[PDB]
RNA sequence: GGGGAUGUAGCUCAACUGAUAGAGCACCUGAUUUGCACUCAGGAGGUUGAGGGUUUGAGACCCUUCAUCUCCACCA
RNA sequence: AUCAGGACAUUAUCAUGUAGAGAAUAGGUAGGAGCAAUCGAUGCAAGUUCGCUAGGACUUGUUGAUGCGAAAGGUGGAAUACUACCCUUGGUUGUGUGCUGUUCUAAUUGGUAACUGUUAUCCAGUUUCAAGACAGUGUUAGGUGGGCAGUUUGACUGGGG
RNA sequence: AAUAAAUAGUCAAUUAAAGCAAUACGUGGUGAAGUGAAACAUCUCAGUAGCCACAGGAAAAGAAAACGAAUGUGAUUCCGU
């Protein structure tokens, strides 16, 4: 076993891995196990029991948070409504130009919103924003007709959730900083929405495990995990 | 269940010992060999009491062996500087009355029949090993000082 | 005949109920087995018990 | 009535569990003998049982079916 | 009961790793680009890990700080540190089970022999011999089973078949 | 007695048991088939006949770890509904 670093054993002997958590001390405790001099992220994982082979059990989709996840997002929107979208808080505007910038490498943004029309020419580019995981989804709904308004809904804090090919979701919740009771709050919108979200296919016991961690945190084994 | 062997066997207990084990290998078989009673008189309150009182008699032998042991091993303050000739004879032959007059009341009370030392009690200008045991499990090693006086 | 020494609980007739319930007329025999009962250190008269009366026996050290 | 597995050159089969289909046999040609056969090597012979779904990546993973098999069940 | 063996999931035990591309071993896929250093480097010799036959680390030192270019370039479907987590696989005993394989015996068995009850081929007791957790017996569940039992084996029909 | 003790065994004394009938009633064990179902195997016949054991003047049962749905009844047995 690799010898864990000075810090970091004090911080895994401030975390007991055998027991289960209440959500309110899990947030509380993560918060505590930053040791970073940055403001970490607080993250959640979801471990489920989805077959993503299979797709009626693919889960993918968005939610908006009540509180904000403390993480400027650069918006670029391609829309033909320039001025509306940057009314409604887009970093970025423009039509085909744009997506000519964005296939002579230019990818200063972290979200790609587009109407209908433009996918013909993004279809092109699948193979770099596709790996990049630019590509707009409409199960995302970041293919709509109103591109002002999920605009304004990404910067409120709206954000994607997929499963990884182990049906995992992973997603950030907010910063080390963002008060307790807002990350308490993500996190049950979150596992509230994932229950939700159940493929009628999935037999029996849906979330496996939950674990919150920070950026550079252990594992906190939320309650009933394993 | 539950059985006590009276005398010893190589695995499972040792003399006065208990074994939780199956009904398995004898009972039937376990009782012509008397080598395992079930409990004392049988009964498994009596049993409790007979083997308690007596390991506990044992501990308490336990408890005072340690004590006279530690407090060697801690103090040995038992010191003879007694006049040496040197080319002339000198050395330790004081038997261990003399040497028992610093042990008890200016340290531990060092028992009597807990110092085995030899007919020797020494017989060198030199410190000479000091055997004392408080039972036949501790062993007490005492090197005390000397010279002359 | 199989039945205790001890007590004196023996067989049980009953039916042989098969595929379409057909009924024939079977007999339950008690597991009779030799045991050896000491008493007073003596008269240790080899008798036929059953299985529960040994496991009785048995709770009981040996008494009856 | 379910449960599982199989389907790839004409045949017999690898399956190349996604980073772009192969072997023996069937057949053509070449060499090859006085002749037959034998023998050796190239070429040809593949739309991966079919349809749908996912991702940048599936004959290959998933759904639906088709055919086959082995199991069970199988008191209208 | 004991012993030995693997088999099993596996306690406990660390190594091991390249689609190509990208110097990159990228095992993958998550938070996200650092983080260790007298507990001591870099370069080299001595061993070994190892196939992508490249690469990988380590320890046997020197050494004494570098950094480090997988921190920060770099291309790549996949990416860089480090928190990861999962690891690929085996590594040794291994855990507690059963699985065949021995030895020993007290259970138990005997239509071996002897003695006694006893003027007695039975029976009982005590031995001795031979087996032995087998066997036999009880319960449960498959297979074979006209040996045996209970029944069925239609109507029309220029009589019946 | 085997075999020291002790049992097995042997002997003696005392006390009870045997059997019968009432072509009838009770309890328990065991327990069919003719027949019906318009066949027959489920089922019925039927726990009947029969066989055996034990009685008694009756026997059996009996004083709630109960009925049961309520401001409920309060051993067993037998009759009507
Ligand atoms: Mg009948
Ligand atoms: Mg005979
Ligand atoms: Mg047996
Ligand atoms: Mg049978
Ligand atoms: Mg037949
Ligand atoms: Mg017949
Ligand atoms: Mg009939
Ligand atoms: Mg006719
Ligand atoms: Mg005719
Ligand atoms: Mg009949
Ligand atoms: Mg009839
Ligand atoms: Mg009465």
């Amino acid at each position: 076993m690799a010898k864990l670093s000075k810090k970091m054993k004090i911080a895994v002997g401030l975390v007991d891995k055998t027991k289960l958590y209440p959500l309110q001390e899990a947030v509380d405790l993560v918060k505590k196990t930053s040791i970073t001099k940055f403001n970490g992220s607080v993250d959640i994982a979801v471990s489920l029991n989805l077959d993503t082979t299979k797709a009626e059990q693919q889960l993918r989709g968005a939610i908006a948070f009540p509180h904000s996840v403390g993480k400027p997002i650069r918006i670029l929107a391609i829309t033909d409504d320039e001025k509306a979208a940057l009314e409604a808080g887009a970093d970025f505007v423009g039509g085909i130009d744009k997506i000519n910038d964005i296939k002579n490498g230019w990818l200063d943004f972290d979200l790609i919103i587009t109407s209908p029309k433009f996918m013909a020419a993004l279809g092109k580019l699948g193979k770099l924003l596709g790996t990049k995981g630019l590509m707009p989804n409409p199960k995302t709904e970041t293919v709509t007709d109103d591109v002002p308004a999920a605009v304004r809904a990404y910067k409120k804090g709206k954000k994607e959730y997929r499963a990884d090919s182990f049906g995992n979701i992973h997603m950030s919740l907010g910063r080390v900083d963002s008060a307790s009771n807002h990350l308490v709050e993500n996190a049950l919108a979150l596992l509230d929405l994932i229950k939700s979200r159940k493929p009628a296919t999935v037999k029996g016991i849906y979330i496996k495990n939950i674990a919150l961690t920070t950026t550079m945190g252990p594992s906190l084994k939320v309650k009933l995990p394993d | 269940m539950k059985v006590i062997l009276k005398q010893d066997v190589s695995n499972l207990g040792k003399r006065f010992d208990v074994v939780d084990v199956k009904d398995g290998y004898a009972i039937h078989f376990l009782f012509p060999k008397k080598l395992a009673a079930p409990l004392t008189k049988k009964s498994l309150q009596d049993r409790d009491l007979f083997l308690k009182k007596q390991q506990e008699h044992y501990e308490i032998n336990k408890a005072l062996s340690h004590k006279l042991k530690e407090v060697i091993e801690q103090t040995e303050l038992h010191f003879s500087l007694k006049e040496h000739n040197g080319r002339p004879y000198g050395s330790i032959i004081t038997k261990q009355i003399i040497n028992q007059a610093h042990t008890k009341g200016m340290a531990l009370q060092k028992f009597m029949f807990k110092d085995n030392v030899r007919l020797g009690f020494g017989d060198h200008e030199i410190t000479l090993h000091i055997f004392e045991d408080t039972t036949a499990v501790l062993k007490v090693k005492v090197t005390p000082d000397n010279g002359v006086k | 005949a199989k039945k205790d020494q001890l007590t004196l609980r023996g067989p049980l007739y009953g039916n042989n109920r098969s595929h379409s319930k057909t009924i024939t007329r079977r007999k339950w025999n008690v597991n009779l087995q030799p045991c050896k009962v000491k008493t007073a250190d003596g008269k240790t008269t080899r008798i036929l018990v059953s299985t529960r009366t040994l496991r009785t026996l048995k709770k009981h050290n040996r008494l009856s």
